[PDB]
């Protein structure tokens, strides 16, 4: 053995359910409301299931400047009125 | 659909076909009980 | 894009009427064409006559005319050839053939509707792929 | 064609019954210990 | 909804308890 | 008797606390209607 | 507590059964339980599935298996296999699911309570492996029960309302068996036929008189077997041609039982007698001719002259010959030109598909079967999106005949992997070497050099 | 000199127009009330020496002659073409979808 | 005994032995250029530089010549095209004959230190055992290696003691060998400025000098010189073949890419410039530039140079060969003679069409036409019961401009399809397919066929690195581990750090 605490000892004990017990559900909330608030979409910058395409266009925004990627995307999320 | 009067017990008919799967896995529940012994 | 109210509005007739569909309705209208019509014409096409489309233009040239609810509601109580001359009931489902078409028996005349609704709307939407076939998967 | 066929029938039916009777005659007992299964 | 998933923990506690209960009562596991 | 915060304790966080987050963000995900 | 743990039994937990081999009580037990975990099976699943049934929706397009057994057997249907009453369906599972509860009863009594060992206890319950009258006794018991059960379904199909036929005149319908095929020349002629296509072995029975007449000389097979192994011990060649011990019985029962397996599969791919296309949907060769005429009709409503019209390979677009010279249907069906079906036959005459009967007497039934069938082939997606491969999701389908061929192959695939794997375990343990050699007294060290 | 004679047809107007000698049935969707009935009667009758011989066909009702004539503007003639023809071509060419 | 795969093993301990190897290696590498140079000169047609380059005729080392200022034959013809020139010694033929005496002198070398292995100089003069100072031998060839890049820069590549180098414009239709002065600013790091590589080879080359000096002077650090088993030449072996399979795989870069030191008029243009049509779009840039001075369509196209039509052909893109298609780009698709001119597509309503160009992923591509906004207007179709589109129903028509077929128009339907056909391709083009039994498929040319071996190799040679460290580093464990090895070593806990006895 290594010199750290056996995981059996660790995860059998009262202390660490104790402490996961508030942990673990907490992380997972938080997860959860990063979705549910959309923050998610914001952050990484994904469509909305309304935000794909304008009402009546049915063209890809696929980005055709290396340069000016960064101005075509914006402007492709502006053309989303 | 069950005859009417059943009607009621719907959800646990939705439920039931599921059970013996369960049997397996408490074959482990019991064999981590005894410690795999 | 979002399912407007504007894109939910289809002809009802020939003579310049439309109705507008609910979210609702059209969801109710894409459950029912799954049920009753999707194994011959998933995505607008009709697999046992892949020359018969569901394109709104190619309804509009059926005679009657099918590009309008009415004409959808009534080729689904009485089916005809694209020429209109000859009732086909008999070899396609409607409410006249029940009998023989037994998943027509529970479906209402709002449930026709929203089938109709759901016919007209879905090119609205996805464009050549509503009877486009393979080619526009 | 009739005669290839008969051939072929004689020929696997020869080799059928040499892997039947073969394994009917005293299989279990040919193993390096334990021989008597009977 | 609430009632098929109100079953499934009914009769997926019911196994667990049995042993539980064997266990706590030095039972012949 | 045995130390808590350990190299072991460090890796196993951070490879844990993520994807509980993650995980708690997908089920979240999987109720989403168009 | 006896035997439960590695160093008393000889076996770790993952395979804890093995402890059982030894010990008659726990292993009733165990074989009880199982039973009852079988008919809770049948039970829940029988009235999930008529929970989930919509009975003017085809069987075929509800995930159903076990109803439309029950509805083969005459039960619950009338003409062109119409639902006519969903209580029978009712019945078998809720008795299925009440019976279930007696066997896990009696099952868990035996394997936790009950005694450990039966030998003590009583010299008919008590056996030993070893024992060969013993087991040709007990062989005998079981024999007699399924003789009983074959001649139950010949009872159900001669007296009880007789069997679902596809083929019955008119139409298919609920017939009564009273003539069943008892003439042995038909009967063992199904096992004597080739396997392969055109001839299809035993998955060709094609009409319910020769099931029904099979049964009867199978159930008296059974228990004619039964009795005499009760009556008999086994013989001398047998004693020196097996091995005498519980695993190499199991493994013995695991090879047949993968057998079986794969005859269920071949017989729901292709038999649509046993397996009415109006339950299960049509086979895969049914739905590929039912394209070919589903065309044919539309084109020759056109105009077409199907008999004459020559395809982009020189074969004929719509009709053309096997290679034994049968008009069949063109096309890549020429493949299936073995299928037969009772909305296709009105169309076949001696030399096969007949040219006059295509043009002329085609009914408006037969081009909606088709119809159905060509758009429910068993073709399908895991998540169960219904068509070929690259099909856009629409259609909720996989035909029930898919479900069943597939999972009876994987099952009968393992089961003669468990075949081999006991039946090797058996004789090396028969033998003595089954944990490993012996170092001190190695065979192949005895042996000479190969070179 | 070797030539593709299909796609010569279609510089014909052929690749213009419904050819009544030589296009394929499912054409006669493209326009109200041809299909099926006239569209059969119209293949079965051919080939024609000119478009208004289509309503010279035995047996048509005066609401089939009617449609016939509102709609000889989308038809032509051309040679018959034996590729286009043979095999039953004009029912079902092998195109679907 | 020795395995096969170890039997030069056997040098690791004979200085001169190895010295030897290495000098029959060297004769064998200089024999080959010598062998490549002179099949190359008796296999390349020198009577085109135009249409028939040496990079459509599978020619390898003729172009690195070419790079360092080799242009000119004894027999009076250079690559340029010139004639009457006389290039003295150093042709391409010299070059050859040169590099075959050196390879035969180095074989003569390399028998005398075979036989003469024993010299004291390759013994310890403490220990008397064979021995190679290796950091020092690095510090000597670093310098050496330093005086001679620093030479090659500030002499060769300016022309102040030597021929330049290669350059041309930026569409390469005027190459030849020019002095370049280096560029100290910036663009100096720019790929596609030679000045840059003059730069390079002057600074580089003086801290080469430097830095040997600094390794002939300084001994290494005990603690570096244990770590990286100085005393052992398989660490040498080591890095160098890391170092070696880092110069190959920037140098496949290099050629892929393009770069000043692979030029388009010596290996071919690059798959980037069909890719993003450059010679299109230059082509395009000179015919308005004409028409707006007044000139007809005719003439405009006339004024283009053939060699900037050729550069615009698919037939010229390294990425349209083939593993197994051998031999020169001419075997493919044929020897160029002429440009046909530039093909314009039109419909009966006059419109002009143009043909959507391959992709080079394509092996075939269909043929479709559109209008100047993309909206198709004509194609060639596969089924045809359903053609809407096909160039008889659209009457499509082609006109030439420039080339051989200036002037002409041509109407019918077969041969307008045949040049879309051929128009797909970009530039069309008539062949000799006689001369060389050409089998009308496209092959790569020597930039593609440089890229591949120096990719591959270099990848190889990453396995070779890691092999040789590993045995570098691990010496005392290659035939075996340790018969006596503590159990306690291997288990956990028993020391706190790994390995260490002294951490029990
Ligand atoms: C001890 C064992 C002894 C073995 C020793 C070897 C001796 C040779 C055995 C034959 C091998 C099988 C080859 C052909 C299999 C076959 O074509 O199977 C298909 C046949 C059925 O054939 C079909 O049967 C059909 C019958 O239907 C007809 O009749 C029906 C009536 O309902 C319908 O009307 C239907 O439309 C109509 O066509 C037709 O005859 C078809 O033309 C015909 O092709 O099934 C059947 O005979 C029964 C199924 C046989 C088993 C399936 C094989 C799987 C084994 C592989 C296991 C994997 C190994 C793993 C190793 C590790
Ligand atoms: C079909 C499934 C099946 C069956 C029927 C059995 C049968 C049995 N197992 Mg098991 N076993 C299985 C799967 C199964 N096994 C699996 C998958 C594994 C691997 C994890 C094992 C591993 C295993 C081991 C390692 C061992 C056994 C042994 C035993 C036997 C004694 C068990 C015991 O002592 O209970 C002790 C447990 C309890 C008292 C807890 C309660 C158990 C009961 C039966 C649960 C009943 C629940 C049910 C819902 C109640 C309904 C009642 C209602 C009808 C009124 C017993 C005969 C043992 C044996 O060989 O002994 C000689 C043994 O050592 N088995
Ligand atoms: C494979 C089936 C099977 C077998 C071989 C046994 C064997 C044994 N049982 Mg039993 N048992 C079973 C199932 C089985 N059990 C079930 C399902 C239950 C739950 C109801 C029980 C409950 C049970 C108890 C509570 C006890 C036993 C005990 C006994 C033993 C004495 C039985 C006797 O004396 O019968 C003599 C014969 C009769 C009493 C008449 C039998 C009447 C039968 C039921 C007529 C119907 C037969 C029909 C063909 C069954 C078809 C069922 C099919 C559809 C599945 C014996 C070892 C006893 C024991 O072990 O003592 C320590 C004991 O106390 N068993
Ligand atoms: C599950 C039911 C079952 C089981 C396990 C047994 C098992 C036993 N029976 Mg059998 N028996 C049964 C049912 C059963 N019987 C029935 C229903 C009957 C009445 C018809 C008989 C009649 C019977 C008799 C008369 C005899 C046995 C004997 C034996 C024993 C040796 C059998 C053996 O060697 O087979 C191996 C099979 C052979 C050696 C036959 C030849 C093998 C050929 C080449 C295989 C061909 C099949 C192939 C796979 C394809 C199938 C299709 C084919 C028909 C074309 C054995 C203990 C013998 C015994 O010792 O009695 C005490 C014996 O003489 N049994
Ligand atoms: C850097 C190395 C290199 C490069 C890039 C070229 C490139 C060029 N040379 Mg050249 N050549 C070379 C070395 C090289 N050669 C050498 C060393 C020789 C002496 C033999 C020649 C002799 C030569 C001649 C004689 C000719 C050329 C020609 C040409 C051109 C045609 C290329 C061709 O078709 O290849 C084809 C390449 C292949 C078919 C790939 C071979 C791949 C091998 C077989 C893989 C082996 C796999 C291996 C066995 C797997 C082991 C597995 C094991 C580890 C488990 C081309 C421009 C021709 C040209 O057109 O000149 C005008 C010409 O005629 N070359
Ligand atoms: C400068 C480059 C270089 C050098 C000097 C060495 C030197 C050495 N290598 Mg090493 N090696 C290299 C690159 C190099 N390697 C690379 C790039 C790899 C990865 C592919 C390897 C992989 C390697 C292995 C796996 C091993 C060595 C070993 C050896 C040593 C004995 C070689 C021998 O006896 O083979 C004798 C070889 C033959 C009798 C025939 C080889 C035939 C080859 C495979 C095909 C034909 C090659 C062709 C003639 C060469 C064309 C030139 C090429 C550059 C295009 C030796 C010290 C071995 C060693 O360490 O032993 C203890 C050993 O096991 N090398
Ligand atoms: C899988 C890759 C790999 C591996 C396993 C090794 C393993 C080995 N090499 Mg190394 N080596 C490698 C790649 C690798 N090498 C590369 C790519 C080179 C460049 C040519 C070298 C050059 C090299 C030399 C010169 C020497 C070794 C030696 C050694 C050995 C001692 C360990 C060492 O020195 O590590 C070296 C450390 C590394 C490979 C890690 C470098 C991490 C870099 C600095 C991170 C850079 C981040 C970057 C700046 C981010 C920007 C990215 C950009 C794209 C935007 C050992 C056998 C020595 C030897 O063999 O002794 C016996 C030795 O002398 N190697
Ligand atoms: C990129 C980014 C970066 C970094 C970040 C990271 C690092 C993240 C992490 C995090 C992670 C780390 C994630 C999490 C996870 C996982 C998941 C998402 C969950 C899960 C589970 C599962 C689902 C399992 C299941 C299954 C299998 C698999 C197994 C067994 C069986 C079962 C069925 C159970 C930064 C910021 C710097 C910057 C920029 C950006
Ligand atoms: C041995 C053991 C094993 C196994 C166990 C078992 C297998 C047993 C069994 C059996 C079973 C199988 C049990 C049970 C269940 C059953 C019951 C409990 C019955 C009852 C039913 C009900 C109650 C009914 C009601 C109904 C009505 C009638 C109508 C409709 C509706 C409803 C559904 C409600 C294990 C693995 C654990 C391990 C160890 C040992
Ligand atoms: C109901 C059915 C019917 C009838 C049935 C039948 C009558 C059948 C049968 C019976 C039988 C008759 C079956 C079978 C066969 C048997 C077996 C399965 C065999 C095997 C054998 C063994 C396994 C052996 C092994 C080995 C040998 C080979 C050698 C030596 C060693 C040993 C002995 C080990 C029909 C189809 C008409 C119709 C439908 C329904
Ligand atoms: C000695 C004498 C003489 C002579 C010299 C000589 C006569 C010369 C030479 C040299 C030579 C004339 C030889 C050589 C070279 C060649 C080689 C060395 C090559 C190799 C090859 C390689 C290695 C390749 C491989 C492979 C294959 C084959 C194909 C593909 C892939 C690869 C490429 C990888 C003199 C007068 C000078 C004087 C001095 C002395
Ligand atoms: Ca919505
Ligand atoms: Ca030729
Ligand atoms: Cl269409
Ligand atoms: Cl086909």
């Amino acid at each position: 053995t290594t010199g750290e605490r056996p995981f059996s000892d660790i995860i059998t004990s009262v202390r660490y359910w104790v402490i996961h017990s508030i942990t673990i559900p907490a992380l997972f909330i938080a997860g959860w409301l990063f979705v549910s608030t959309g923050l998610a979409y914001d952050v990484f910058g994904t469509p909305r299931p309304d935000s794909y395409y304008a009402q009546e266009q049915r063209s890809i925004p696929l980005v055709t400047d290396r340069f000016e990627a960064k101005q075509q995307v914006e402007t492709f999320l502006e053309q989303l009125k | 659909k069950l005859p009417e009067a059943y009607a009621i017990f719907d959800p646990l008919v939705d439920v039931l076909p599921v059970i013996p799967v369960l049997f397996l896995a408490l074959a482990f529940v019991w064999q981590a009980a005894v410690g795999f012994r | 894009a979002e399912l407007t109210p504007e894109v939910l509005t289809v002809p009802l007739n020939s003579e310049g009427k439309t109705i507008t569909l609910t979210e609702k309705q059209y969801l109710e209208g894409k459950r029912l064409f799954q049920y009753a019509c999707a194994s011959c014409h998933v995505g607008g096409i009709t697999k046992t006559n892949p020359s018969l489309d569901l394109r709104t233009e190619t309804l509009a040239l059926a005679t009657p005319p099918r590009d309008n609810i009415e004409g959808l509601v009534d080729y689904m109580k009485n089916p005809t050839t694209y020429d209109g001359e000859q009732e086909i009931a008999e070899v396609h489902p409607s409410l006249r053939s029940a009998d023989i078409f037994p998943k027509m028996r529970n479906l209402t005349e709002k449930d026709l509707v929203a089938i109709a609704g759901h016919i007209l709307v879905e090119p609205k939407i996805l464009g050549d792929k509503w009877g486009g076939g393979k080619v526009y998967y | 064609m009739e005669t290839l066929k008969i051939t072929v029938y004689i020929v696997v039916t020869f080799f059928v019954l040499l892997f039947v009777f073969g394994f009917l005659s005293g299989d279990p007992a040919r193993n390096p210990k334990r021989k008597d299964l009977e | 909804v609430i009632a098929q998933l109100t079953m499934i923990a009914m009769i997926g506690i019911a196994g667990p308890m049995i042993i539980f209960l064997l266990a706590v009562r030095r039972g012949n596991l | 008797s045995y130390p808590i915060f350990t190299v072991r304790w460090v890796a196993v966080h951070t490879l844990a606390v993520p994807t509980i987050f993650f995980l708690g963000a997908i089920a979240a995900m999987q109720f989403i209607q168009r | 507590a006896t035997n439960r743990d590695q160093e008393s039994s000889g076996f770790a937990w993952w395979a804890g059964n093995a402890r059982l081999i030894n010990l008659s009580g726990k292993l009733l037990g165990a074989h009880v339980a199982h039973a009852g975990l079988i008919v809770f099976w049948a039970g829940a699943m029988t009235l999930f599935e008529l929970a989930h049934f919509i009975p003017e929706k085809p069987m075929y397009e509800q995930g159903l298996i076990l109803i439309p057994h029950i509805a083969t057997l005459g039960w619950g249907v009338g003409p062109g296999g119409e639902v006519v009453d969903t209580f029978p369906f009712f019945v078998v599972g809720v008795v299925h699911l009440i019976s279930s509860a007696v066997l896990g009863f009696g099952g868990v009594y035996h394997a936790i309570r009950g005694p450990e060992t039966l030998e003590e206890y009583s010299s008919f319950f008590g056996y030993d492996w070893k024992d060969k009258n013993k087991m040709t006794t007990i062989l005998g018991f079981h024999l007699i029960v399924l003789g009983i059960g074959a001649l139950l379904l010949v009872a159900k199909a001669m007296f009880f309302g007789g069997l679902y036929d596809t083929w019955a005149p008119g139409g298919g319908d609920v017939r009564v068996i009273t003539n069943p095929t008892l003439d042995p020349r038909v009967i063992f002629g199904y096992l004597l036929k080739s396997p392969f296509g055109g001839e299809g072995w035993i998955v060709s029975v094609n009409n319910l008189e020769d099931v029904v007449g099979g049964h009867i000389w199978i159930g008296l097979i059974c228990i004619a077997g039964g009795i005499w192994h009760i009556l008999t011990t086994p013989f001398g060649w047998a004693r020196r041609a097996f091995i005498w011990s519980g695993e190499a019985y199991l493994s013995y029962s695991l090879g047949a039982l993968s057998m079986m397996g794969f005859i269920a599969t071949c017989f729901v791919w292709f038999n649509n007698t046993v397996y009415p296309s109006e339950f299960y949907g049509p086979t895969g060769p049914e739905a590929s001719q039912a394209q070919a005429m589903t065309f044919l009709i539309r084109d020759q409503k056109l105009g077409a002259n199907v008999g004459s019209a020559q395809g982009p390979t020189g074969l004929g677009k719509y009709l053309m010959r096997s290679p034994t010279g049968e008009i069949i249907f063109g096309g890549e069906t020429m493949r299936f030109w073995d299928f037969r079906g009772p909305w296709l036959e009105p169309l076949r005459g001696p030399n096969g598909l007949d040219l006059n009967k295509i043009k002329n007497d085609i009914q408006p039934w037969q081009e909606r079967r088709a119809a159905e069938y060509m758009t429910h082939a068993p073709l399908g997606s895991l998540n169960s999106v219904g068509g070929v491969a690259t099909e856009i999701n629409s259609v909720n389908f996989v035909s029930p005949r898919s479900w069943l061929a597939t999972s009876h192959f994987v099952l009968a695939f393992f089961f003669l992997v468990g075949h081999l794997w006991h039946a090797g375990r058996a004789r090396a343990a028969a033998a003595g070497f089954e944990k490993g050699i012996d170092r001190e007294s190695e065979p192949v060290l005895s042996m000479p050099s190969l070179d | 000199e070797l030539v593709n004679v299909v796609d010569e047809k279609l510089g014909t107007a052929y690749g213009e127009k419904i050819d009544l000698n030589n296009t394929n049935i499912a054409a006669f969707i493209q326009y109200r009330g041809l299909y099926p009935t006239l569209a059969k009667l119209i293949v079965k009758n051919a080939p024609y020496e000119s478009v208004e011989d289509v309503l010279n066909i035995p047996g048509l009702t005066e609401r089939q002659k009617q449609i016939l004539r509102e709609n000889l503007e989308h038809f032509t003639v051309t040679e018959v073409e034996t590729a286009l023809v043979e095999g039953g071509d004009r029912y079902n060419n092998g195109l679907y979808k | 005994g020795l395995p096969w795969y170890r039997v030069h093993t056997v040098l690791i301990n004979d200085p001169g032995r190895l010295i030897a190897a290495h000098l029959m290696h060297t004769a064998l590498v200089a024999g080959w250029a010598g062998s490549m140079a002179l099949y190359e000169l008796a296999t390349f047609d020198p009577s085109d530089p135009v249409l028939n380059p040496m990079w459509r005729q599978g020619m390898f080392v003729l172009p690195f010549m070419a790079r360092l200022g080799v242009t000119g034959s004894w027999s009076g013809w250079s690559i340029t095209g010139e004639t009457g020139i006389d290039p003295g010694f150093w042709s391409f033929e010299g070059v050859a004959l040169a590099h075959i005496v050196l390879s035969g002198l180095l074989f003569l070398a390399a028998c005398w230190h075979w036989v003469y292995w024993d010299l004291e100089l390759f013994r310890d003069p403490r220990t008397g055992e064979p021995a190679l100072d290796l950091p020092k031998m690095f510090g000597i060839h670093l310098f050496l290696a330093g005086l001679l890049c620093f030479g090659f820069g500030a002499f060769h590549l300016t022309g102040l003691f030597g021929p330049g180098m290669w350059v041309s414009d930026p569409y390469g239709l005027t190459g030849s060998v020019q002095p370049v002065a280096p560029e100290w600013g910036p663009d100096g790091f720019n790929p596609y400025n030679p000045g840059g590589v003059v730069a390079h080879h002057i600074a580089a080359g003086i801290v080469g000098i430097i830095a040997g000096l600094f390794h002939i002077l300084v001994r290494p650090p005990q603690r570096l010189y244990k770590a990286l088993r100085m005393g052992n030449i398989e660490t040498v072996l080591s890095s160098s073949i890391a170092a070696v399979f880092f110069a190959a795989f920037v140098v496949a870069g290099t050629m892929w890419y393009g770069s000043a030191t692979t030029p388009i008029e010596l290996f071919g243009p690059t798959r980037y410039q069909w890719d993003s049509s450059y010679f299109q779009q230059e082509i395009n840039r000179r015919v308005q530039a004409s028409l707006a001075s007044g000139a007809t369509l005719e003439e405009a196209w006339s004024a283009i140079p053939e060699k900037l039509a050729f550069y615009d052909y698919i037939g010229n893109n390294p990425a349209k060969g083939g593993l197994f298609r051998t031999g020169p780009m001419n075997k493919g698709d044929g020897i160029a003679q002429a440009w046909k001119g530039h093909a314009v597509f039109r419909n009966k309503e006059g419109e002009e069409l143009f043909v959507r160009r391959m992709p080079a992923f394509f092996e075939s591509f269909p043929v479709i036409l559109t209008d100047k906004n993309g909206v198709v207007k004509a194609d060639i179709p596969f089924r045809r019961a359903e053609s809407k589109y096909s160039f008889e129903q659209q009457g499509v028509t082609v006109s030439f401009y420039g080339g051989e077929l200036n002037g002409q128009t041509f109407t019918d339907p077969p041969t307008v399809k045949s040049y879309a056909r051929k128009a797909i391709f970009g530039e069309i083009f008539e062949f000799d397919t006689e001369t060389l039994n050409s089998d009308g498929i496209f092959r790569t040319s020597p930039r593609g066929w440089f890229t591949f071996a120096h990719a591959v190799f270099a990848l190889l040679f990453f396995f070779g690195h890691i092999w040789h460290g590993a045995r570098t580093l691990f010496r005392d464990v290659f035939s075996g581990i340790d018969p006596e090895l503590s159990p306690e070593q291997v288990e956990w806990g028993f020391y706190q750090k790994v390995g260490d006895v002294t951490t029990r």
